């Protein structure tokens, strides 16, 4: 079937992700990667004290990176390496804003500790004239590996779970990526010990397999989005916002 | 019934704090720490101090990790005619210096209680277990400095309302303070004990590594220098004239750790008002280390933690730990160059 | 009946209230004060988004007030005559404490409208010997009426729904205080309208009925302790928090 039928509307179906007071689209079905199982609920094991989550707030899509993609850029140069808890709070902290602001992030502000799948969108709008290709993968704990530039390639992750993006016909990475850590839960600040390393549960990193080729006068640049939904999570251990951590650098 | 949570339920005494009417509306009484590992010392009197333990104390002693619920019974000994409202609140993720900078309102933001007193005396406050880790790892670890790790959370016991105490009762009242596993105290592998006998309280000092006064400053008394906090401290000296202050060595200490005093014997102390028994090394600037006696051990202890913390001895919060020099007494020299041992505690 | 058995815990009951993470507990029943019926939920009427509440967290016991009562203090002298959307959040704020710091206001600084029913202790430690009476009162509008000071005495809340407190036997009011505000819905900062006299369904006021009647040398000073919950909620309207006001003076 290939009848094509663009009317005063050019023809198209467009999927949507609401999915709780906010709408992002996808005009193509993304390239989806899951590293690992759906974490059960450890919250009746670790804390017995206010065992809840938070539905229509913090199981929101609230963008934290937002970056350029051109023909400059090398082979293997990753756009973003950003932390995954942790780069919600991140990102909005350093845009001179406070985490409190935001209702997608408050509850960290008060609770002490955090366990949750996570849900992830790299979207972008390239052209169809533009033939390059990305690739977003996670790492359950990059940090904690020493020698994990030797991993830091384009190479090394093809060999493990995540998603491709082609710049032509762009194209979404579907990336539901479920909480495993080694302790069950995360410190959302400065605790009796995890005096640093605060809220980590892991990296994702997005460098290139192919860049922007494009043609004599060809458009240059291009553009990502990074959007992040925190369903399925549980937020135990209430405590003040004095105690409270403003994350650390990018 | 030799179980471990048969021993974890009997209820042990750990403290006791007087509360009066002169205790403000903003007051906290005790800020006592929420693990199986609480303390009480015990005075005296030999270098290493006894110490008291709940049953609940000497297990998980000799385990490593616990993840278990606890609780406390507050007795409050009190008339009928004795009112007053007390606060209690486990808040978990206290770290060394969030400790402070706590008052009794951020409390009311984690699970906390409060009490209200006229013929009903005493209360059990069940603590809460919230942790990231599912079990906990020991608080002390014996006999390793630095394996061990902090304790998950604290609770405290602030004053809601004030006492307010009728002519024919007294306005000060005793809380005695009581610690047992709670519902769940659970216990996980079993590995060195971190508390020891009270059979016999000794150490055979190895090897022959006493901690003493360099070979010439002997005997030493507590007295006072112009080049040390303006004169207005103790420190000890080997003679009264110029600048005679006593050349301790220097002690090497592992990064993350402290290193205070204890004397042998306390019949060979330098002698002013009291035997000082307790004492701090650290450089003088003028080119060696000094020996600043303390009123007690945990007064040498928060030198070291405040020294070893990166600081100077010129801050006031060093400065309120130095002896004053009235205490400086009749000035009795000491026993010869009495043998002293290094103390170790994490920071 | 009537055997005494104080043993070495002197006996007596006490009945406790927890409810959400808090326990407080009361030695004496109270003296209750119901002045509406149970209020609806109009959410399903005013506002068309994420139509939530928040249990654990925001139907919890904060608190806002505490004071002194003395001899000195005449007949009919309020001790306190605070708003009671509003100050559970203008009691933080004036204590060098921001509301994002609080589990029990967060809501408040990124939501931007609010209903719900309220409860409040008004719990005080006076001896047996001391005889003075107390009485707390509600008014589900005071500040829109003009000539109030007519009312704010004495004698006016006597007419309507009260508690009642008595030095001696002391003793609470319960004070369940559901919502009836002349709009369905609550303002949290400065609105398109709602300029100013936000978030405010009416003030709470505790005056004097009799005075701490001492004896020689009896013991001169009392004290009272308001706490209060937010059940029954609604939070619809997600705002960013650099919108949020923080509230007016005492």
């Amino acid at each position: 079937m290939d009848n094509p039928n663009p009317g005063p509307d050019g023809e198209g179906e467009v999927e949507l992700e609401k999915d709780s007071n906010v709408v992002l689209t996808t005009q193509r079905d993304p390239s989806t990667s899951i590293p690992a199982p759906v974490s059960v609920k450890w919250s009746r094991w670790t804390s017995n004290d206010v065992v809840d989550d938070y539905a229509t707030i913090t199981s929101r899509w609230y963008q934290i990176a937002e970056f350029v993609w051109s023909k400059d850029d090398p082979f293997d140069k990753e756009l973003a390496r950003l932390i995954l808890p942790r780069a919600l709070l991140s990102s909005i902290e350093a845009n001179s804003d406070a985490i409190c602001d935001v209702p997608n992030t408050i509850p960290f502000k008060v609770h002490a500790y955090w366990r949750g799948d996570m849900e992830v969108r790299v979207q972008i709008n390239s052209n169809k004239f533009q033939v390059g290709q990305l690739q977003a993968t996670w790492y359950y704990s990059d940090h904690e590996n020493l020698n994990i530039s030797s991993k830091r390639s384009v190479y090394g992750f093809s060999q493990m779970d995540h998603a491709l993006i082609s710049a032509s016909a762009s194209n979404e990475a579907k990336l539901v990526i479920p909480f495993k850590h080694v302790y069950p839960f995360l410190p959302t600040r400065i605790v009796p010990d995890w005096t640093t390393g605060i809220l980590d549960m892991g990296a994702l990193n997005i460098r290139v397999i192919a860049p922007l080729r494009m043609s004599a006068t060809g458009p240059t640049t291009c553009n990502v989005v990074v959007f992040i939904k925190l369903n399925n999570s549980e937020f135990t251990g209430t405590s003040s916002g004095k105690f409270y951590a403003s994350q650390i650098r990018a | 019934d030799m179980t471990v949570s048969s021993i974890a339920s009997r209820y042990g005494l750990i403290r006791r704090v007087q509360w009066k009417k002169d205790h403000a509306k903003g007051s906290l009484l005790l800020q006592l720490d929420a693990d199986p590992f609480v303390e009480q010392r015990i005075e005296g009197t030999n270098p290493i101090s006894l110490y008291w333990f709940a049953p609940v104390g000497v297990v998980s002693s000799m385990f490593m990790q616990w993840r278990g619920s606890l609780e406390y019974r507050f007795d409050i000994i009190a008339s009928q005619f004795h009112t007053g409202r007390l606060i209690v609140g486990y808040v978990p993720g206290l770290t060394a210096s969030l400790q402070l900078q706590m008052d009794y309102m951020k409390l009311k933001s984690s699970s906390y209680v409060v009490f209200d007193l006229q013929e009903s005396n005493s209360f059990t406050f069940e603590v809460p277990y919230v942790s990231y880790r599912p079990w906990w790892v020991r608080k002390y670890g014996g006999n390793y400095l630095p394996s061990s790790t902090d304790a998950p959370s604290t609770l405290f016991m602030y004053v809601q309302v004030p006492l307010i105490p009728m002519e024919a009762v007294s306005d000060t009242i005793d809380i005695n303070v009581y610690v047992r596993g709670g519902s769940s105290f659970e216990v996980c592998v079993p590995v060195q004990p971190s508390l020891g006998l009270n059979w016999n309280t000794d150490f055979i000092l190895r090897n022959d590594e006493e901690y003493r006064a360099k070979t010439g400053y002997a005997p030493y008394y507590a007295g006072v220098w112009h080049s040390f906090n303006n004169s207005n401290s103790l420190v000890f000296r080997w003679g009264s004239a110029s600048d005679q202050i006593a050349q301790w060595p220097t002690i090497s200490v592992p990064r993350g750790e402290l290193a205070f005093l204890r004397i042998k014997d306390g019949k060979q102390a330098a002698v002013g008002t009291q035997p000082w028994r307790t004492m701090v090394v650290w450089p003088s600037g003028h080119g060696y280390n000094i020996g600043i006696p303390t009123y007690n051990a945990e007064r040498a202890r928060q030198l070291a933690q405040h020294l070893y913390g990166g600081g100077s001895l010129t801050d006031e919060k060093a400065k309120q730990l130095f002896v004053p020099a009235n205490q400086q007494g009749p000035g009795k020299v000491s026993n010869g160059n009495p043998v002293w041992e290094v103390m170790r505690a994490p920071l």
